[PDB]
């Protein structure tokens, strides 16, 4: 499980964009607050995520 | 440096709902990796419990995993599982 | 739907984090490799997310479906008989 | 503040293997909650996906969750399912 | 087993979660009431038990337990035609 | 879905106690050293956790 703070995440942007796609984990944002939590999550992950979602 | 990568003919079927739910590209990035270094730290590699029983996974997306286990004797992956809901 | 480049995301990031836990609406991140395209999504959004697809992925969603549309009525909580179980 | 709380029929099975799995006084305690207020912010409680058809869940262990549905109407707390498992 | 009470593991609370990593030995709270026992455990040994409790919930354990008893024989993933699935 | 520091988790640390007993969620603690992360779960969840993996 990586967890990582606003900072830390806005500066390994690029390389955690790539992790998230191929581990297929989500990278956890947490900060002081609300206001700076937050998860990365893989686009097609995302959309298999929508899909168990809305079914028919 | 190099394994076979086979799968039981009972978990066969969960290769059917991941082609029919277009993970078959996904699938078999895993088997690549399984070819090479099943033990290679990607794909949310884990060590399944209890750990002596030497059970492993990995992530073919958020949702499904391959679990399988490893000969390192005769350096053959068994894959167990390729769909991880229940049906 | 937002899109927005992942230059673009790095540099207003932490607006980026205030705006998704605001207004409970993912950004989506895509750049010219799709492969590395992402979502970002509030944590109290996700945490729903989440417990919906655990639910689903265990059969209960299944269950809770079905349930809803038979016909086999309702029981007051309290006229449970516990000891009879 | 009083809801009622109702359980489907088919559902009561459930109750079965709480009660066997010595979950019984966790579920009694959603239940409580769910006679005062079924949206309080406390074990774990979750508006389920997608929020337009309004299912929540609340968590009485790790693995096993109270879903139910909430007729704010006539103040009537609907239990959909008390087990998590497939058996 | 490591059992300490609320009171001490607060005291040492950070050189504990050095060690529940180091020894890879969970640590036992246990206190005069129910609402403070509690277990703490090394993120990535965490991680493994996560993911084996998630596979237990869905059925796929038990299917995984099924089929290496089973007598179905092993067919070489390279020899699997998706075109007859 | 608790995320702190070591050092909220320590100011912290009774009603995190309660909490992960009364949500039977854990809270996860990471800090500045990220492999010292940790997790707390409540002690009735960690045994039906280890029953279930570990039950003949």
């Amino acid at each position: 499980m990586i967890i990582t703070s606003p900072t830390e995440a806005r500066k390994d942007f690029y390389q955690l964009l790539k992790n998230v796609n191929n581990n297929h984990e989500p990278i956890y944002i947490s900060g002081n607050n609300a206001e700076n939590n937050a998860v990365i999550i893989g686009l097609e992950d995302w959309k298999s995520i929508q899909e168990t979602i809305y079914l028919e | 440096s190099n394994y076979t990568v086979k799968i039981k003919n009972s978990a066969k079927s969960d290769l059917k709902k991941i082609k029919h739910s277009y993970l078959k590209k996904s699938f078999l990035e895993i088997v690549e990796t399984l070819k090479n270094d099943p033990y290679k730290i990607t794909q949310s590699f884990e060590k399944l419990e209890p750990k002596y029983l030497e059970r492993y996974s990995r992530r073919i997306n958020h949702q499904h995993r391959v679990v399988y286990t490893v000969d390192d004797r005769n350096k053959e992956v068994l894959i167990l599982s390729a769909w991880s809901h229940y049906d």
